[PDB]
């Protein structure tokens, strides 16, 4: 699923008063079950990124958070593989958890789309 | 451990102690289970019931 | 399904040689080729089971060589071509009292009693359902079941009607050694040699269990700590992150 | 050698990952480690912590299917006895 | 360079047993595959052991196989080495599986990997089958009867291709010989397999826990993960000699202990444990094309996974919803087993028939659904507006 | 990049079937490699459907394969195939391996290459050996005891060896039956072997005919080399179908279509044309041990050539004195074959004796004293000094 | 992958062999080239050539061969009639 796709239909809920009070409360409660911000990572951490997509995002992420996302990485397949979550105070906080990545993300997505629809185009005389 | 120091001293045991060792092994070994297990076993062996059938 | 098609469940009777590190009871093994040989062998055939297997088990060769001899068996035709019998011989196989299918149906009412060789492996309870058949026959059915003309009643048959009769009772052997030859203690007997003929290795092949798990065992936990002792470095990594100067 | 495809992995001095700058690691000689007893009190003691924060997603599944399991296994054994040959009549043909 | 890199034959050795970086963080979970190794070699050794004193003759082979437990020095350890021996294979083979399914293994880019995967699966329960039947007891009379028939079920040309796989009139000496030919075979395609199987692992290596890269921290395979794997090679034997020496016949059927009989099916008839899944899958369907095509059908729906899995991240680590139905999706898995091993009566048919529809839409249904769902949640329990 | 190059498994055969760089002046004799591959797949095949017909049981394995020839619908040409297939396997392979003596393909960088050749070689052989054994003829018999005796000559452990490969007192029914078994094992073991083959060919490519570098000058495998190597396969196909079709029988022998008789060794009894040469040298030392050793020893010594030949340029073509004793050494060859189907009788006795000598003078004397020489012609011949 | 040891050949691009400079080569397509029936008459002659600078390397170690194989076959015919039972008698034992 593209993240123009998701980000769509989340839009839509989050601007909608009726369905934002219904269903964030229950995307939170997902998130801290899931757990990845006991392992230090953030969600943006998480992305499958052996795609053009991401390759692409990754490359134009500026230097210094991408230096930061190394870290969150190598240190939680540290921390996963002795077993153990990290110590509360490393936890990433909910103001942390932040969608760093998603704006390099969709523009790429919007890219590719554009070149898809031009590659394809029908004409008219 | 100075158990250890005193037969190999820091160094890992070698190939040929252990092949050795393996041997010295298999016969003590053997010898031990079957012993126990025979023992385990008293009266119901055919060596045992042999004894008894004498007439 | 129903009960009396399920069959009655055999109870857990307390064989001696039940559980990891028990052999065969072999007096008890000796005492059930009596009853084999006496009550069973004129219906059921033990073609897998070759005398000199009896040897150093459960008899002496003597005592296996004569036992063999009492039988013939095909030989080798004379110089003229003409056939001729032999007593048998160690190397042979336990008779069988039919030479065919058809004389063992027309001896049994169109029944065929199996061959003993491995029926308590082949079959769900082992040695527990071969002892609750041969003493689970009641003096009559339960009321209200019409037995086939030919039939015999037991629970733990599946179907619950059996073309063979029960054939176990009291003293009507007498053991060698002694031994009250009641229907359960021969039943006991020779349920024990059955097992034996299906499963001949079942006192080595426990035997060298003990060692391979000993052997398995003591290797499963030295490879743990081994390989926590590889991997202590990695385990205990410690990191630690300086954002760079731009 | 012939050339063959890109992918997302590479090897030792050029594994395919991003460049990596400001973290340092610190690692101890597993020979100069306590000679192992982690295995009685650190694994003993962190035990069952991989069981209760996971054992909620296998044991409600478990738990239905045992239930779903036992419930139409004792119906079976009713329809087939003596009392639910009524029933048995009925729900079958 | 060192002689472990730049001989010819040791470089590949290096590649794929030495030097190759492995993520830092795989679990036990990730053992299962040199065990299936260890499988495929006990399997073979055992076989071509045995095969020394077998013979296929449908007159001679049940009697062979006893002539091999008693007659054979060590027979009876050979022959209870590769019974249970195929038991252990499915029990790995399915944990293998699981573990394919639970971290997301199967997405890309490691389809192709996923697909062998398949293929190795096919061949390994066609090769169970083959070496059952060279038993030729009466599981294995009945088992070649019913599953040559499955491709009766294919129209027209149907009964002429069982005519063709039995070599005659019914199942009879001309099927057992080739059946043991063909048992002896396939061994050696699968292994086949199983090096396209690495070929494929190895261009991207294997994936982890997380479902994130692992090219940030690699540990060389050599000392860690042979060690570590040595570990359940020891756990893997211990068990299997717990059963080979103590209770070697209880995965098994005693049918199989009375020669097979052309004129008798025994009432107590089942197939072996591994296969009870798709057995009942198949009696679920009330007629016979349907029956055969929704049982292949259920292991073809394995090779839809990558394109049905919706989720922008890898594996159910950190999926509270797509983990709670992959739990569902596995007892349903173990239902669908006991189901089988029960007789076609009626809690039980409606059970198998609603067991079989949960197990293919988890495939097509609840997984597309939950894991597009759980791709919203992740974004809208964050992002602002 | 083209699919064929980027594919994980395409590009193998990209690299080694299609773009695959191949020296522009290769002769027809580069082709008896792809033959024998044939050759293999030939065998496998035709081996594997007779396996389906065929009963190991010294009692039935002569019947087994009268069964095959005339009960079996194409069963002749299946047996023909194999039996006539075995003889050209190894009359192309001694084509392979003298194309190597001649060219020097033996040589840096490529004694890897020939080693595992030499591994190949005896791998065949036994293969072969046991496949004959099968038939349980006259010659089936008599070979199976004599071979498996050749280990009594090891001190010791000798006789003990021989009764653990016969599984009894003689050669009997344990025999025969692990004998089959082992005949369907070593085929897959040469095919991995002919892997390592292809492996060591691969890194540094096939010479050719001038002996120097093939690099300023290379041509694609595809079309050039596949259509060419097209060309000797049908020409094998066709000599092969004459055999197989018109003359079955004329490489093999009339005592094989007589059933294995344990009391009577034929007079006429002859090995398998192939084992001539070898045989012919075992009988020419009048001492049972070192009559085995040599005959050992006669192909262990192909492990040598590649430090006797002391010249510093790669093949014969451009040496007369190798060329001409290397055609010494192939006709003594062929000497050494004839006089192996000669009795043991006066003027042959010492023939053999002499042609043993020669054969390995050869490798030991005469390449490294010829080499020599040339090398100071070459020289002499032209440096004014 | 892994480094890989180096050889004496490399592939398309980088073959291994000297650097190449001053030679020119020419070729015409197989599809405007004469329908290769003409084989004959134009260069038949040309074979033998080919077989008549070699078969001396070939043909005198078969001569040597095949006159040592029959010499040795007659003699062998002569020791074994009546005629040779004399010498037969000597050489044998
Ligand atoms: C019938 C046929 C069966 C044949 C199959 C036999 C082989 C079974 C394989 C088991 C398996 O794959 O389970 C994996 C899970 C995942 O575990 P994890 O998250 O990676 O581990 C964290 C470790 O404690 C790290 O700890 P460690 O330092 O490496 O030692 C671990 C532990 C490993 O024990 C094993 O043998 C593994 C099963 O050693 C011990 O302390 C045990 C002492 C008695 O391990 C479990 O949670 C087991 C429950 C399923
Ligand atoms: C024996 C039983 C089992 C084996 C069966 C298979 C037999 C194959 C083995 C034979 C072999 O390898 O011979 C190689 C020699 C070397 O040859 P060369 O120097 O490289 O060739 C130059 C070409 O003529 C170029 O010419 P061309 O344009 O390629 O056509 C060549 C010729 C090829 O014929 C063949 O089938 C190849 C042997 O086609 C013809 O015009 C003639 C058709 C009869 O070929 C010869 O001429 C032999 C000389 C002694
Ligand atoms: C054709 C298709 C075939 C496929 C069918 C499936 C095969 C049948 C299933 C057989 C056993 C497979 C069990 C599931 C496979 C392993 C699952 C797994 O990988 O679990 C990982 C999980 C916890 O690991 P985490 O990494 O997510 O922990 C978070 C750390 N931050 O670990 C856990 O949650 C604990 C694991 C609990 C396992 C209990 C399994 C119950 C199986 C019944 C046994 C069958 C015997 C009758
Ligand atoms: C264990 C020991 C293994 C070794 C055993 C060897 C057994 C012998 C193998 C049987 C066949 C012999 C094959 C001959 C070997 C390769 C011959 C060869 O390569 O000849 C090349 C030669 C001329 O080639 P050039 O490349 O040198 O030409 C350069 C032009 N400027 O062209 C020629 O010389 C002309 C071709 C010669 C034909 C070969 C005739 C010998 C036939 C044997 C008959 C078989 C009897 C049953
Ligand atoms: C104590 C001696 C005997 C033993 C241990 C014995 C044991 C058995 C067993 C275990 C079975 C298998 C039943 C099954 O299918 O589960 C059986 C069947 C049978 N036995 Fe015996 N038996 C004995 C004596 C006899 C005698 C003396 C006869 C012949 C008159 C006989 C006739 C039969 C027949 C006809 C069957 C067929 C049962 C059926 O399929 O309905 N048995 N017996
Ligand atoms: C003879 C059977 C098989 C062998 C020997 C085998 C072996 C392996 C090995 C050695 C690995 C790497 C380590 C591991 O993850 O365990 C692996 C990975 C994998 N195999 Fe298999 N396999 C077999 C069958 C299968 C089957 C049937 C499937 C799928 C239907 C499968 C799917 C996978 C996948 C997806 C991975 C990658 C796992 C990951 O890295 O996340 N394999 N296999
Ligand atoms: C992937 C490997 C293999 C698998 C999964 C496999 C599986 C099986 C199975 C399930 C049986 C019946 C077991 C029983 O209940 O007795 C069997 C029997 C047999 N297999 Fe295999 N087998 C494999 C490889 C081999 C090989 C390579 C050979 C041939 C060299 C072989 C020869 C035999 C023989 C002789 C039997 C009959 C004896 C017996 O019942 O165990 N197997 N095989
Ligand atoms: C089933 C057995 C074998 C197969 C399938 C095989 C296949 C091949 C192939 C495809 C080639 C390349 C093309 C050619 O030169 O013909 C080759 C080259 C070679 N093979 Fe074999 N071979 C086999 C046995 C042997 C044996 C027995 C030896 C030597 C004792 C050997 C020695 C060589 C050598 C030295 C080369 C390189 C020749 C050169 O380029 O000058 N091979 N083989
Ligand atoms: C790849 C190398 C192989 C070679 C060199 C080879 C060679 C031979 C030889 C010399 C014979 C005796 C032929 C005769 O005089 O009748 C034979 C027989 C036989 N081979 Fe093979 N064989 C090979 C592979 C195979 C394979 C993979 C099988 C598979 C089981 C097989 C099955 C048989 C059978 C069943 C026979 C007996 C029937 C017959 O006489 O043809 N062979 N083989
Ligand atoms: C098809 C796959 C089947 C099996 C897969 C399992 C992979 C593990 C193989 C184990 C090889 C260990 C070699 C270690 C080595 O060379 O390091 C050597 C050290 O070796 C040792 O200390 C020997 C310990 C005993 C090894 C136990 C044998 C394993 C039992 C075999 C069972 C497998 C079927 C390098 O040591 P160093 O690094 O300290 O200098
Ligand atoms: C199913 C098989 C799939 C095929 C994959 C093949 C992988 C092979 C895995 C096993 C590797 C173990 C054996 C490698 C031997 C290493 C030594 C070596 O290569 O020394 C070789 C010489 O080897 C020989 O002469 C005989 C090799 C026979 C191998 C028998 C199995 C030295 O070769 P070297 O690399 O030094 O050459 C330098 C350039 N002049
Ligand atoms: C003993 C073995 C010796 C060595 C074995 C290797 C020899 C290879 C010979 C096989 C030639 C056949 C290759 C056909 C596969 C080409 C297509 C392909 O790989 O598509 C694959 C998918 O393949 C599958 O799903 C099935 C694998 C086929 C299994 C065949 C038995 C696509 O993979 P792709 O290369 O395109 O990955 C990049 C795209 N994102
Ligand atoms: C020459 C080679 C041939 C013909 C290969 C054929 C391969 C077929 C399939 O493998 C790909 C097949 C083995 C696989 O179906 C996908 C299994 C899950 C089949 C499951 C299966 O088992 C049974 C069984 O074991 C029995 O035992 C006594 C009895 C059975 O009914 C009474 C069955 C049965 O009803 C089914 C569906
Ligand atoms: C389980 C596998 C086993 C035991 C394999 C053993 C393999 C041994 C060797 O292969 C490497 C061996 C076949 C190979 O020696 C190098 C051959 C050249 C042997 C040549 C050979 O053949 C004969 C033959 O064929 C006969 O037929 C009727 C009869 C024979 O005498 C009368 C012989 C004979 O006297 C010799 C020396
Ligand atoms: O073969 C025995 C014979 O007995 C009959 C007599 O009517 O059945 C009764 O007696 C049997 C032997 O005591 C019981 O086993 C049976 O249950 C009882 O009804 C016949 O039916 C039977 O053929």
């Amino acid at each position: 699923q593209s993240f123009t796709s998701i980000a769509r239909i989340g839009d839509y809920i989050l601007k909608s008063p009726v369905l934002s009070k219904l269903c964030v409360p229950v995307a939170n409660q997902f998130i801290n079950l899931a757990g990845y911000k006991k392992l230090g990572l953030k969600f943006d951490d998480l992305i499958a990124e052996e795609n053009p997509i991401m390759q692409t995002a990754l490359r134009r992420l500026p230097e210094d958070e991408s230096y930061a996302r190394a870290y969150r990485i190598i240190r939680a397949h540290q921390t996963e593989l002795t077993h153990h979550l990290l110590p509360r105070n490393e936890w990433i906080k909910a103001q942390e958890d932040v969608p760093y990545l998603l704006p390099y993300i969709l523009e790429a997505e919007a890219a590719a789309k554009e070149k898809d629809e031009l590659d394809n185009i029908e004409v008219s005389k | 451990s100075s158990l250890y120091k005193t037969f190999f001293k820091r160094n890992a045991v070698f190939v040929g102690t252990i092949f050795a060792g393996a041997f010295v092994f298999q016969t003590v070994f053997d010898t031990a289970i079957t012993s126990w297990y025979e023992n385990h076993n008293k009266g119901k062996l055919w060596k045992d019931v042999k004894a008894r059938i004498a007439a | 399904m129903t009960a009396a098609e399920h069959g009655l469940h055999a109870p857990a009777y307390a064989w001696s040689h039940n559980g990891p590190f028990e052999t065969f009871d072999h007096a008890s093994i000796r005492r059930g080729y009596q009853v084999y040989r006496e009550v069973c062998a004129a219906c059921h055939s033990l073609d897998r089971v070759a005398w000199r297997t009896l040897v150093g088990v459960s008899h002496t060769n003597e005592e296996v060589r004569n036992m063999a001899e009492e039988f013939e068996y095909d030989d080798e035709p004379d110089e003229q071509g003409n056939p001729k019998k032999r007593p048998g011989k160690l190397s042979d196989y336990i008779p069988g009292p039919y030479p065919n299918e058809q004389a063992a149906r027309a001896a049994n009412q169109g029944a065929l009693p199996p061959d003993l060789s491995l029926i308590v492996k082949a079959r769900h309870g082992g040695c527990d359902y071969i002892f609750s058949l041969l003493t689970g026959y009641p003096d009559e059915p339960p009321a209200g079941v019409a037995l086939p003309p030919g039939s015999n009643y037991n629970p733990y048959f599946p179907g619950g009607s059996i073309a063979m009769a029960r054939v176990l009772f009291d003293d009507m052997v007498e053991y060698e050694d002694g031994t009250p030859a009641t229907t359960s203690q021969m039943a006991k007997d020779v349920t024990t040699f059955l097992n034996w003929c299906a499963e001949p290795e079942h006192d080595e092949r426990k035997r060298l269990g003990l060692k391979t798990v000993i052997i398995l065992s003591s290797l499963y936990l030295l490879s743990i700590w081994v390989k926590k002792f590889k991997w202590a470095g990695i385990k205990t990594r410690k990191f630690v992150f300086n954002p760079p100067k731009p | 050698g012939p050339p063959s495809g890109k992918t997302y992995m590479g090897w030792w001095g050029h594994m395919g990952g991003p460049k990596q700058k400001g973290i340092t690691s610190y690692a101890v000689s597993p020979y100069a480690q306590k000679p192992l007893q982690g295995i009685f009190h650190n694994a003993v003691f962190n035990s069952f912590r991989r069981f209760k924060s996971q054992f909620l997603y296998v044991l409600i599944p478990a738990g239905i299917y045992w239930y779903w399991w036992k419930n139409g296994n004792e119906y079976n054994e009713f329809l087939y006895s003596k009392a639910g040959r009524e029933e048995l009549e009925r729900v079958n043909v | 360079m060192a002689f472990r890199k730049s001989n010819v034959y040791l470089s590949l050795v290096n590649s794929y047993i030495i030097d190759s970086p492995q993520p830092s963080s795989i679990n036990y979970w990730w053992n299962m595959g040199s065990l299936l190794g260890l499988c495929l070699v006990i399997q073979i050794v055992t076989g071509i052991f045995m095969a020394m004193h077998y013979s296929s003759n449908i007159e001679l082979a049940f009697s062979s196989v006893e002539h091999i437990m008693r007659d054979v020095h060590n027979g009876y350890i050979l022959r209870y080495l590769h019974a249970n021996g195929a038991s252990f294979f499915f029990m790995v083979m399915f944990m293998h599986m699981a573990k394919g399914l639970y971290y997301g293994s199967y997405r890309s880019p490691r389809v192709t990997l996923w697909n062998v995967g398949v293929i190795i699966f096919i061949l390994t329960i066609a090769t169970a089958f083959l070496g059952y039947c060279c038993v030729y007891g009466q599981m294995s009379h009945w088992g070649a009867t019913v599953i040559t028939n499955l491709f009766s079920a294919i129209p027209f040309v149907g009964n002429d291709i069982v005519s063709w796989l039995w070599g005659g009139f019914s199942v009879s000496n001309p099927t057992i010989q080739r059946f043991f030919a063909l048992h002896y075979l396939v061994p050696f395609i699968i292994a086949a397999m199983v090096i396209m199987h690495l070929m494929a692992l190895h261009i991207h290596g294997s994936s982890n826990p997380l479902g994130i890269t692992g090219n940030l921290d690699r540990i060389p395979m050599h000392s860690y993960f042979i060690f570590k794997d040595l570990v359940t090679v020891f756990l893997f034997m211990l068990i299997l000699a717990l059963f080979v020496f103590y209770s070697p016949n209880t995965l098994g059927h005693p049918d199989n202990y009375i020669p097979g009989n052309p004129l008798v099916t025994p009432a107590s008839i089942v197939p072996e444990w591994y296969l009870l899944p798709f057995y009942a899958i198949l009696r679920s369907i009330p007629d016979k094309l349907l029956g055969v095509i929704t049982m292949f059908a259920a292991i073809l729906v394995l090779l839809v996974l990558p394109f049905t899995d919706r989720s922008v991240v890898r594996g159910n680590t950190f999926k509270v919803l797509s983990k709670f139905f992959f739990f569902i999706f596995v007892f349903n898995f173990v239902l669908l087993g006991q189901i089988g091993a029960c007789h076609v009566e009626v809690p039980y048919v409606l059970m198998g028939q609603i067991a079989t529809f949960i197990y293919f839409a988890y495939f097509l249904i609840i997984v597309p659904v939950i894991s597009t769902i759980e791709n919203v949640l992740f974004y809208i329990g964050r992002v602002n507006k």
